[PDB]
RNA sequence: CCUCCU
RNA sequence: CCGAAGGUGGGACAGAUGAUUGGGGUGAAGUCGUAACAAGGUAGCCGUAUCGGAAGGUGCGGCUGG
RNA sequence: CGUAAACGAUGAGUGCUAAGUGUUAGGGGGUUUCCGCCCCUUAGUGCUGCAGCUAACGCAUUAAGCACUCCGCCUGGGGAGU
RNA sequence: GGUACCUAACCAGAAAGCCACGGCUAACUACGUGCCAGCAGCCGCGGUAAUACGUAGGUGGCAAGCGUUGUCCGGAAUUAUUGGGCGUAAAGGGCUCGCAGGCGGUUUCUUAAGUCUGAUGUGAAAGCCCCCGGCUCAACCGGGGAGGGUCAUUGGAAACUGGG
RNA sequence: CGCAUUAGCUAGUUGGUGAGGUAACGGCUCACCAAGGCGACGAUGCGUAGCCGACCUGAGAGGGUGAUCGGCCACACUGGGA
């Protein structure tokens, strides 16, 4: 359940789109990523598997991406739980961390406000 | 542009022939504006002028610019070339160029005045520090990122 | 009465054979100091069950008391869960 | 190593060894035990005075003492200084420096614990050879 | 087959 | 009654020391050969066995880092 | 008995990331009566070669690439696998 | 203890030092030795022209001392959680089967141990430190804070990890 | 805190019931019952050590120290008892 490597690998070879097995949180990550401007639309099909639809992330609609050099790292099975106070910022801004909360995500202000740091990405 | 040149090192190198050892000098020279531009330099295993000539080409070929938010770089970056590994980390005002030897030369002639820099492997490792300064230009200041993303500058930072 | 409560614990009953007595095992996940992984810790305890009601599997609550033996320090306040076989 | 591996078996530091082990052992007459005490010098009695050839690429007659310390450990130690400071079987104080040439000689005899000379009329830092400054 | 030491 | 010290006993453990003995390290210019590095003059090396002043040799199987 | 240069000197599992060409055992589908040719495809086994990686040599969908899980192992040379 | 401090002469008189100067790290020449005598933190100097040895004359730091030896941390991303590796540099177990352990597809519901979060109590004094004041500034003393907890107790949140 | 080149340890030991003792709870002591308790999350053994405020160092993580000064503990020629 690592979309990040799927993205990195396709992003490296400047692929137009990629089909990632869908899960609720992998759906909710792709939309966080889409907040910038990736994904145009997907095709929900008759469900046989729970993810056959995939995420269909299409960050390279044109020849070259305006949003290129996508990079992620902080995804270990050893759980890394952030304090609302001590949520990090990727590159001191210019990068986001998908901090899984009971009710919120994203910036440093969206930590002391929202609360549960939980997961931490880059 | 108005370049200043700095001599990093001059090592006597040698080829062996039937006669014996035949010596040349390989000079390594950093060159830069002191205002965002800086060049690698090689020295063609002969002299310093040969080094300067190649340096002044590499300033405009390689490091097209060194991004500079104030008197420091935009973000923290790890420059790696071979076993070169430089940490280049943005500092506060009045910090100084805290860096070691060859790294200092680059950052001084780049015009960076406030930076923290640790070397994690050492041997005229200017190529590694060059790759980081380019890696800043991947996400310079914030104008590109915002434009690349599809956002404003204050939207991106806060 | 406005009494400050003693430290209360809850866990599975690992021992019972000892009559008027049990061993309650408060399993928990302490973080390792350096490496930060949640390691499966387990503290055994010694509580008192006068009736001899508890058995293997019971996720009982226990509260601190006067020292009821050399090792015993708690009472069976209530059998919350009642596992069988 | 995996995190699980690092938990199961931690990291292990390198054991750094002292360059002067003989000055680290005290002694007790009563218990007849060495004690762990960080000494800067040790008194001893010279059991043998002589000369020894250095290793390559050097040649010399390097004057030394086999010395028996207060802690009961027998060391070899270099008699430093130009001119005959070699001395004979007698009490002496010792120091912690190796003679790179002489293999086994991990200690110097301190010049000034008794009758010494060393290099007389030293240029500067005139305190290394027991050179009493004349007036 | 061997080719003293620095 | 309990009971310190003491006595007796057979074990356990640790250090020191011991005729002699074993390899090890080190040491400007000792003796013997020349095993390895080139196809190193019988390609070398690995495991094992056996033999031989000594490097080593030979068998069997393996490897190419021939 | 329990060791080998027991070697790919490369732990196992999983996913992802250009191509080209042999070959082993299958499968499906072309017009065709088959044979045969052609296309596709699974699992092996080779060679060449992108990106990426590498101190370099080289590796490259049979990764030494990009990731995650778990195990084994390393920490200057000798002394000593004593 | 007729001791600190003041006045007032004799008067700047009484109050300069040690170490270092190949390179690291800003800092050289005569002579005497002749692989000797000696030097050496490391690299290394000396076999009859020694900028690193014996002597003789000559210079940057910190300031009655500074040299030498000993111990600890740093430099050492050199035991690497932060932050390293294992084709050939040291390093893949000869290969399986597997107990424990570690780790585990997707949805939904519920739970709330973990996770997060609010509030309350303590974590002396000194020391170091945030504002820092006072004592002429100091080589020093006071107050109000802060840190200090894998810490209680209690009320939430419930995405994620765990349980049904 | 170190050592698995220390893997089994324990027999008032583990719990009960009763009696006694104690300022006081209690195998704390004893009687009589059972058969427990501890341990790979390292018991047991061996080695080392007063612990803490702090101190030194370091970007920090960490590492080392615990003289002087403050707090808790322990001891008072060696050992036992009131
Ligand atoms: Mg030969
Ligand atoms: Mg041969
Ligand atoms: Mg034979
Ligand atoms: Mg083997
Ligand atoms: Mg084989
Ligand atoms: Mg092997
Ligand atoms: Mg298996
Ligand atoms: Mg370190
Ligand atoms: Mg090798
Ligand atoms: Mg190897
Ligand atoms: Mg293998
Ligand atoms: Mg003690």
């Amino acid at each position: 359940a690592d979309m990040l490597t799927r993205i990195r690998n396709a992003n490296m070879v400047r692929h137009e789109k990629l089909e990632i097995p869908a899960s609720k949180l992998k759906r909710e990550i792709a939309e966080i990523l889409k907040r910038e401007g990736f994904i145009r639309d997907v095709e929900f099909v008759e469900d046989s598997k729970q993810g056959i639809i995939r995420v269909f992330l299409k960050y390279g609609q044109n020849n070259e991406r305006v949003i290129t050099g996508l990079k992620r790292i902080s995804k270990p099975g050893l759980r890394v739980y952030a304090k609302s106070n001590e949520v990090p910022r990727v590159l001191n801004g210019l990068g986001i961390a998908i901090i899984s909360t009971s009710q919120g995500v994203l910036t440093d202000k969206e930590a002391r406000a929202k609360q549960a740091g939980g997961e931490v990405l880059a | 542009l108005e370049l200043e040149e700095r001599l990093v090192t001059v090592n006597r190198v040698a080829k062996v022939v039937k006669g014996g050892r035949r010596f040349r000098f390989a000079a390594l020279v950093v060159v830069g504006d002191k205002n965002g531009h800086v060049g690698f330099g090689t020295g063609k295993a002969q002299e310093v002028p040969e080094a300067i000539r190649k340096a002044v080409e590499d300033a405009k070929k390689n490091l097209i610019e060194v991004p500079m938010v104030g008197t420091t770089i935009p973000h923290e970056i790890i420059g790696r070339f071979g076993a070169g590994n430089i940490l280049l980390k943005p500092a506060s005002e009045g910090t100084g160029v805290i860096a070691g030897g060859p790294v200092r030369a680059v950052l001084e002639l780049a015009g960076v005045a406030d930076i923290l820099s640790k070397s994690l492997g050492s041997n005229t490792p200017i190529n590694m520090i060059r790759a980081t300064l380019q890696g800043l230009s991947e996400l310079k200041r914030a104008e590109d990122v915002a434009k690349l993303r599809g956002k404003s500058v204050e939207e991106l930072l806060g | 009465s406005e009494r400050n409560q003693r430290k209360v614990y809850q866990g599975r009953v690992v021992s019972d054979k000892m009559d008027k007595t049990i061993t309650v095992v408060v399993e928990t996940y302490k973080k390792h100091t350096l490496y930060g992984k949640r390691v499966k810790y387990s503290k055994k305890f010694k509580a008192h069950d006068e009736n001899n009601q508890a058995k293997i599997g019971d996720i009982v609550k226990i509260m601190e008391t006067r020292p009821l033996s050399a090792t015993k320090r708690f009472r069976l306040v209530e059998v919350v869960e009642e596992a069988v076989i | 190593p995996t995190i699980n591996q690092l938990i199961r078996k931690g990291r292990v530091s390198k054991v750094e060894n002292s360059k002067s082990p003989a000055l680290n052992k005290g002694y007790n007459s009563f218990k007849k035990e060495h004690t762990n005490v960080s000494s800067p010098q040790k008194r001893g009695v010279c059991t043998r005075v002589g000369t020894m050839t250095p290793k390559k690429p050097n040649s010399a007659l390097r004057k030394y003492a086999r010395v028996r310390l207060t802690n009961g450990i027998e060391v070899t130690a270099y008699i430093p200084g130009i001119g005959h400071n070699l001395q004979e079987h007698s009490v002496v104080l010792i120091r912690g420096g190796r003679v790179k040439d002489l293999p086994g000689v991990r200690y110097h005899i301190v010049r000034g614990a008794l009758d010494t000379a060393g290099v007389e009329n030293r240029a500067q830092g005139r305190s290394k050879y027991g050179t009493k400054k004349p007036k």
